[PDB]
């Protein structure tokens, strides 16, 4: 994809070490995984003999690596355990869960009772009715975005681990600085709302509540309330915290032009990587919510398939059943190999290498270097 | 309370707005009798130096 | 209510809004769209002033950010529970389309311009002045249409 | 309500200006896109002349600004009660300004890249320049002279 | 524009693009500049675009007849394949492009009395690709007029039959010279009536007047052909001129009018284009030189069907040029080493 | 025009205006006018549908946006195999911004509720209404265009490549600005959405 | 809401009042593309013609106006209060005359265009060119030869 | 019969899934057509890719199941009286999934062939084409969810 | 009589049955049609296939079967009394299964073409093509699938 | 008037017994014409073998008695004593069946076509094209035979 | 009056009697119009054939 120059605190690790967790997470279920692991043992068994035989097309390149199967694999089943999804099923031995109103009635607006204490991820309180996923979704909206934020600023850092390793203050550090003012003090006072709902209970609160992203509007057009009072203090750096945050961009930028007047192929560069950077902050920020998206579609597909197959041979026969059942499990057979694993993989592993692409490598190889490619003796064969 | 009642029997609102499906159809069609068939790569020339 | 406040004023200026917006967008797409063709065909031989025909596309965004200030200002005016004065409800729509035909106007001037009125610039660079001096008129096009539409929307009850 | 002044009375006589403007742009956007097309095709033969033969770019912003004008100044012609004959008067004056400007931007500009090109090769020809451009723009004076008299008279037959 | 041109010809204009600037580069030819002999050439002949594959034809005194031929093979299949994946206006523009490099192939069908030239040396003279499946050239004679009638059924050239039915047995290269020129009058007006039906807006132009200026060429060539003695009918001459040309058309029928020096001089001296007829340093190569210009004129915009008609202009050009530089080594000539009709 | 197609389609252009005329001199036409038809119908017909249909728009949009990069990306591979790597990039730009329609959908389709019985024509709900449709045409319309027109110029620079890698950077900038309308309608017309309600 | 004087009287003579110059206008400006656009071409090839050539530009001009008088004149005797009577012939008066007025226009333009090319080759040609192009441009006049008539049957009763 | 329970639940109900299945025949038809004639084009080229270049037959393939699920879902929640909130809504649901569906037919199309020509003679990412293959598939994918969220809106809580 | 039982409910009823053999018929033909001149453009050439390129036809009529048999079982549901939630229904039932076919007809006359004119070259591809000649008519079971279970819950919903 | 057994119910089976015969005429028409022309190419150098293309017409002449024994049959079932649904059934299958010929003739009079242009050389490939004419022509069949019951058996006890 | 026998019922007659009689005029105008244009063109020098090619 692309190669760093000297000095430079290359992102091995984080490519290494995320991406297949969103690979996995992506729709990480205990079958996807449990399967995929099973065939990269078969791979790693026969690791000693297969790799002289020659490969398939995607097989060539899945040489590359072999292990990263299960590295997915694994987290499949540990996220999708998690989320105690089954197949898209949630088992109820947990029994921490949540409890129902004594004479709960089916057709009637049933709320689990506010006594259940089950802090271990998701419940088994939202297989009911369509509310449990509709505002499930509502809610993991914030998940990815709060994730990825902290992804990017944790990468954002080594922009000047470098940089000052490099002992460079000439304008790198008033270019970092700037930019890491108007990145923060803009995104936490979002953030501080993310899980406010957290610390404030509204069940029995009596203030006003937010909407989820209610805030944004009076940002705009003269800030200094929230429409709602989430925190009374909180309305005086609504508009104490973005005044000198958003003068830093001006401050970054005006440094050159009383170098010895304008520099013009300075300016060029400049101009664009202000407002370049002040757009493609938001951009990364709003990249992140396919994790959410395709694993919950993936989630509907898992389910649809259940009821379109599992209790279609629910009856009870044994003597004109045999072949039904026979038939039900081999197009089981074959939608679970093909359909749960191959677009699944493929859409997962797109969304995360570019998801790290984009998003990193965009500040990262900033000055790029040429590689080394050592040669010498080596050996060959021979064949047309 | 409708430009003309004649125009409804028992549907008068019920088609008023199927006409953007046929309008979607038609504008699809337009491609779809757009096609490519490349012959020249379906053949082969009898001289090399041809192609 | 007065037959002057039925209750689709604001349906009237949402109409307004969302016109406004839209053909702004669509001028400044096919301005984008027209300009990138001459950009591409002049690298192959001269990747110098490149950066001097930077101005046609880029300045083209004028008229995208204010046919949207224009639907900006037209809201902030309509609440989520009244019906206002009918003549407003038309001004708005009225004043929207205004701006919303004479930014695509204005980005199907600059976008057969400037594309095709640095082909042969290549062999005349010191042009430079000249070529974009030329724009100077169609620039400023857009600009009056809500040089009035303010006014305009300023007036009217 | 009456029809002197029915439910469609106030939609023309809000929207009548609404016409003008946007075909006169449509008009200039055409004429100097191919007053461009011509002066770059020969400007580099003996540059600097770009103050000496700049008529046809700037020609239509005035065209414009007919529009712009009417548009602006029908303020005074407004009123949230005008007769509907009001209406139809301001809806007229709104749109033939406009459609006129567009009539001359049909041809004010586009034969000024068969014209300019003659500088650097017939010079001779300062006279058979202005020519076609001067009989073009007497067309153009049309509109807006007739817009004026509607727009000055919208004062009467109001209700 | 986005739909004017934008329906299969995407990567049809990526490829066209990669095939233009992998035009001869200058260093090329600075190389060749110190290829004083054949062998240094041969060597040079792999660093170029039609290297790689153009050498170790003949040991040494290399026909440039070869050279040229296999140079211009790598072209002549990127034009095939050009056509192969197209879209029907494109299609119908590459059979309007073929069509006309068989009125030399069907002029020597012709001219010949009896020759019988080798069905393999037809193929080598003239462009193949125009050419389909055995014609008879060698198993009968190539007469003049006997034969018309045969291609006429075997050849579709209807639009290229303009008047072309005539007494050709005459042992006349008269008859032989006014068929060619009817054959390129109306392939002419074929390809520009084309280019005046279907073409997109910005290449409109630079079809339109380049075919125009390919048509005062061959006119010019035609009535300077005719100077010398070749005195007959005006109308027989305007027959000859491409009508659809059209350029100057007052001083081409000025040509047409007047049979002499002074005719052909008033001719090209109300045309406001050019003046003068003959100038040294084969005057068809200066005019091959111009018509490349007006087509690399074009190369900006990157949607037309312009760059494919400049880019066969340019690649055979570079053939012509690497033949041009084979010869001037051969012809023991260090004086035309720089000289060339080449600008890429 | 001189295809049947053209000469139908302007054929019935002045029925409809002849028979008001001729209803008017009747006095039918007196009585025509869409303000009947305005509150006629439910939000329903204001809400329930207009949505999906911006979301598919700016799909199908995003989808000629990748029609034209994808054609130009091996053009341009094929001869030299330097730009996969730089070829794949800018396509994600109109991979991406083909969500924003989901975004205001999923996000207001959550505040539909029952359209009240009671005031069905009111200030609470068919102000809603229309307030839907016009958000969500609104920037479905607005991504679709950007979609074309970041398309178009992704491959008009993925043509400008095999002549040089370098040139890429210094002509970087046209996406950029681009894709700043496809944010811009978002938040113009989220904005108009939220200051409205929902059924109520 | 008076069948000898209502108020669909004024619709008829609000549009009219810029019908006539609708289509004068077009008709100008068709005439002046068509027969002005190539002109550069003789001017270059031989800048002796001009002062001939100028006759139907000059033509297409002095038609132009023929639109606009008959609705500012009637225009003194536009109000919302008047015969429908006097709306439907005043209104028809408009329409013919400047849809005459635009054939004019075309007939001047498909002329004169051929005539300046045809007088390249010969400066007699004059003779015969602006001899028939007199005849394209009567139909203005046959216009308004009925459209002044019936106009001012509009006002030979006022209101 | 009316704006609160209807009686014309089976005509969207039905017309819904029928529209959802034309449109997923519409863009099945048009793919498979186009990469056949296309494969088989270039398979005697370099029949070695004889199948290695079949995937988008499969991913073409994907498609023709969702008009199917939904079909399924209304079908279970289909009646004839329902509520006006159940009454409308599918239909917009059908018409953007068969869109979306016909639209990345197109794209998997026509980008997919342009991969085939390319594969004869450039495998130098022969592995590595399918990236333009792989993008195209989110399309379809985007408006599934959104259409099956009204889709168990309709079928669950009519309220 | 009520629209749970109206006159005009076989209106679609008859109709949509009749227009059901149409499309799917059309597209048939049109196939076979344009397919029959790639067949001949070698037979005498290459007649060496005389019986093998017989497959494109067989592929056209099995939906014209389709059509029929959608058509036949969907006779014995009409009448003059019935009700309009069948016409609802069958508003889009039978275009469905018919232009479906038609769609499925329309791609593979055009592959069929290809594959033959490809074929008389290379024997080698007779797999590769009948492999996607077979793989079409999914499209046509698709819509005999849907439409079979479609109007089963319509006749089963008839008001009567 | 009731909508129960409208008087005018059998205009639509008027309009059937037309089409039953329009639509076999067109289709065997085009058909045959195409027929023509390619006889006319093939008989000229071998006009002694033409006894293999006899037949080739009398399928359409066949076809044409398909309408006109339908027409036989529905001229007693049209009546003014009618049911609307029988009307429409009747229309229904007159109008299947005269597009069922329509595709039919189209794809006779193309194998035909074709078959007829390779029978000039091949001496034995009769068989080879007739495989595609029975298979062609059956689809006209399947109509017949839908139609048949679809009327006869609806055309009676319908009140 | 009445829908079953109102006064505009034989204006569907009337018009629908011309129908046929135009409908076969076009018909043989453009047949037989593209019948004698060939047939012409072969008679040009077929005057031996022209009484058996009517």
């Amino acid at each position: 994809y692309g190669i760093a120059q000297y000095r430079e605190i290359n992102a091995g690790l984080p490519t290494i070490v995320t991406f297949p967790f969103m690979f996995a997470i992506m729709f990480g279920d205990m079958g996807h995984g449990f399967l995929m692991t099973l065939a990269a043992l078969s791979l790693v068994l026969n690791e000693k003999k297969i790799n002289k035989m020659k490969r398939g097309e995607i097989f060539d390149m899945a040489f590359t690596g072999r292990y990263i199967i299960l590295l997915m694999g694994v987290f499949s089943m540990y996220t999708g355990f998690l989320y105690n999804d089954i197949f898209s099923k949630t088992m109820t031995i947990f029994k921490s869960g949540w409890k129902w109103p004594d004479h709960w009635k089916k057709g009637e607006s049933i709320t689990a009772t506010s006594v259940g204490t089950y802090p271990i991820g998701l419940d088994w309180a939202w297989h009911g009715t369509e509310n449990a996923l509709l505002f499930s979704n509502s809610y993991k909206m914030k998940l990815s975005i709060l994730m990825g934020f902290i992804h990017m600023t944790y990468s954002y850092f080594f922009s000047l681990a470098n940089h000052l390793y490099f002992n460079s203050m000439i304008d790198i550090i008033g270019n970092f600085i700037p930019g890491l003012l108007f990145m923060q003090g803009i995104f936490g006072y979002l953030s501080v709302c993310i899980v406010y709902k957290w610390a404030v209970d509204w069940v029995k609160d009596g203030k006003p509540a937010p909407g989820l992203l209610n805030m944004l509007i009076n940002m705009f057009l003269s800030p200094g309330t929230i429409d709602d009072e989430l925190y009374p203090h909180q309305a005086k750096v609504q508009v104490f915290l973005l005044l000198m945050a958003l003068v830093c961009i001006p401050w970054l930028l005006l440094v050159k032009p009383l170098h010895f007047e304008d520099f013009g192929d300075i300016m060029i560069h400049q101009v664009i990587h202000t407002i370049e950077f002040c757009l493609n902050c938001v951009s990364h920020t709003a990249s992140y919510l396919r994790l959410w998206a395709l694993s919950l579609a993936h989630a509907q597909l898992s389910s649809v398939l259940w009821t379109m197959t599992i209790q279609i041979a629910f009856g009870f026969r044994g003597f004109v059943g045999v072949f039904m059942t026979v038939a039900l499990f081999a197009m089981w057979f074959a939608l679970t190999c093909a359909v749960l694993v191959l677009m699944e993989g493929t859409s997962a592993m797109l969304h995360s290498l570019r998801l790290h692409w984009v998003e990193s490598m965009s500040k990262f190889f900033v000055g790029e270097g040429l590689p080394y490619e050592p040669f010498a003796f080596e050996y060959k064969d021979m064949e047309v | 309370d409708i430009l003309s009642s004649i125009w409804t029997e028992g549907l008068l609102m019920c088609l008023i707005v199927s006409a953007l499906l046929l309008f979607i159809l038609i504008v699809a069609l337009s491609w779809i009798s757009n096609l490519d068939i490349t012959y020249g790569a379906l053949e082969k020339s009898t001289n090399p130096i041809k192609k | 209510s007065n037959i002057y406040a039925p209750l689709y004023a604001p349906f009237f200026g949402f109409a307004g809004c969302a016109a406004a917006m839209v053909l702004s967008c669509l001028g400044a797409a096919i301005g984008t769209a027209k300009s990138g063709i001459g950009i591409a065909g002049i690298g192959t031989f001269k990747p110098e002033l490149i950066m001097k025909s930077l101005i046609p596309v880029v300045m083209s965004g004028i008229l995208a950010i204010y046919g949207l200030v224009v639907a900006v200002l037209i809201a902030g005016n309509l609440s989520p529970t009244e019906d206002y004065t009918l003549f407003n409800g038309f001004m708005h729509l009225s004043c929207g389309l205004c701006v919303g035909f004479a930014c695509l106007s204005s980005g199907y001037a600059i976008g057969m311009v400037g594309d095709v009125g640095v082909r042969k610039y290549m062999h005349q660079p010191r042009l430079f002045v000249g070529i974009v001096l030329i724009l100077i008129f169609s620039e400023v096009l857009g600009l009056y249409g809500m040089i009035v539409a303010l006014i305009l929307n300023t007036r009217g009850s | 309500m009456t029809e002197l002044c029915p439910v469609y009375a106030p939609f023309f006589g809000a929207i009548g200006c609404a016409s003008a403007i946007i075909f006169t742009s449509l008009g200039a956007a055409y004429g100097t896109a191919k007053s461009g097309v011509g002066i770059c095709a020969t400007c580099v033969l003996r540059p600097d002349l770009l103050f000496k033969n700049i008529v046809p770019v700037i020609m239509a912003g005035i065209i414009a600004i007919y529009g712009l004008v009417v548009s602006v100044l029908v303020c005074y012609s407004l009123g949230q009660k005008q007769a509907l004959y009001t209406g139809f008067i301001q809806l007229g004056a709104g749109l033939s300004v406009g459609l006129s400007g567009l009539a001359a931007g049909f041809a004010i500009g586009i034969v000024g890249d068969a014209g300019v090109r003659g500088s650097s090769q017939q010079p001779r020809l300062f006279v058979g320049m202005i020519l076609i451009l001067i009989f073009a723009e007497v067309l153009g004076l049309y509109g807006l002279i007739v817009a004026l008299l509607l727009n000055s008279r919208a004062t009467q037959d109001v209700v | 524009e986005g739909v004017y041109f934008n329906i299969d010809n995407g990567f049809i204009e990526g490829v066209v693009r990669g095939y233009r600037n992998g035009l001869l580069s200058n260093n090329q030819y600075i190389n060749l500049t110190q290829c004083d002999t054949l062998e240094d050439l041969k060597l040079q002949l792999s660093s170029t675009d039609y290297g790689n594959f153009l050498s170790s034809v003949s040991s040494e005194s290399l026909t440039t007849s070869l050279i040229q031929e296999y140079a211009s093979s790598k072209l002549y299949h990127e034009f095939n394949y050009i056509r192969d994946q197209s879209s029907g206006s494109t299609r119908k523009f590459m059979d309007y492009i073929t069509y006309g490099y068989m009125i030399d192939n069907v002029a020597l069908m012709i001219t010949g009395t009896i020759h019988d030239r080798d069905k393999g040396e037809i193929l080598q003279r003239c462009h193949p690709l125009g050419w389909f499946d055995t014609l008879p050239t060698l198993s009968v004679a190539t007469d003049l007029e006997s034969l018309y009638e045969t291609v006429l059924v075997d050849t579709p050239l209807a639009p290229y039959f303009k008047n072309c039915f005539d007494t050709a047995e005459e042992l006349d290269d008269m008859n032989i010279e006014i068929i060619r020129n009817k054959l390129y009058k109306a392939y002419l007006e074929d390809f520009y009536n084309f280019v005046t039906e279907e073409i997109p807006e910005p290449a409109k132009e630079c079809m339109q007047t380049l075919l125009g200026f390919e048509a005062d060429r061959r006119s010019i060539n035609i009535a300077l052909n005719s100077l010398q003695s070749s005195d007959i009918d005006p109308d027989l001459k305007s027959d000859l001129l491409p009508n659809i040309g059209k350029l100057y058309p007052l001083a081409t029928f000025h040509l047409a009018q007047a049979q002499d020096f002074e005719g052909v001089r008033a001719a090209l001296a109300n045309v406001y284009e050019y003046r003068g007829f003959l100038e040294t340093g084969n005057l068809e190569d200066h005019f091959y030189q111009l018509e490349m210009e007006l087509c690399r004129d074009a190369f900006t915009q990157q949607f037309a069907i312009s760059t494919v008609w400049a880019w066969m202009k340019s690649k055979e050009q570079e053939v012509r040029n690497i033949t041009w530089i084979a010869e001037c080594i051969a012809q023991n000539q260090r004086e035309r080493i720089n000289n060339y009709i080449s600008v890429y | 025009k001189f295809s049947f197609s053209h000469f139908l389609y302007y054929l019935v252009l002045i029925v409809v205006i002849v028979y008001g005329l001729y209803k008017l001199f009747t006095g039918h036409g007196s009585d025509i006018n869409f303000g009947k038809f305005l509150l006629r119908t439910s939000p329903y017909m204001w809400a329930n549908l207009g949505i999906a249909l911006c979301v598919g728009l700016s799909v199908v949009g995003a989808a000629w946006g990748i029609f034209i990069t994808g054609s130009s990306m091996i053009g341009a591979g094929v001869r030299a195999p330097r730009i996969t790597t730089k070829n794949l990039i800018s396509i994600i730009f109109c991979e991406v911004v083909a969500i924003y329609g989901l975004i205001i959908a999923i996000v207001f389709s959550s505040k539909l509720t029952v359209a009240t019985a009671e005031n069905m024509y009111s200030k609470s709900n068919l102000y809603t209404g229309y307030s839907l449709f016009w958000a969500g045409i609104t920037v479905g319309a607005s991504n679709l265009i950007c979609g074309i027109a970041v398309g178009i110029t992704g491959a008009t620079a993925a043509i400008s490549d095999a002549a040089d890698s370098a040139l890429f950077v210094k002509i970087l900038v046209i996406e950029i600005f681009g894709s700043i309308l496809g944010l811009l309608g978002l938040i113009v017309g989220l904005l108009m959405a939220g200051k409205a309600s929902e059924f109520q």
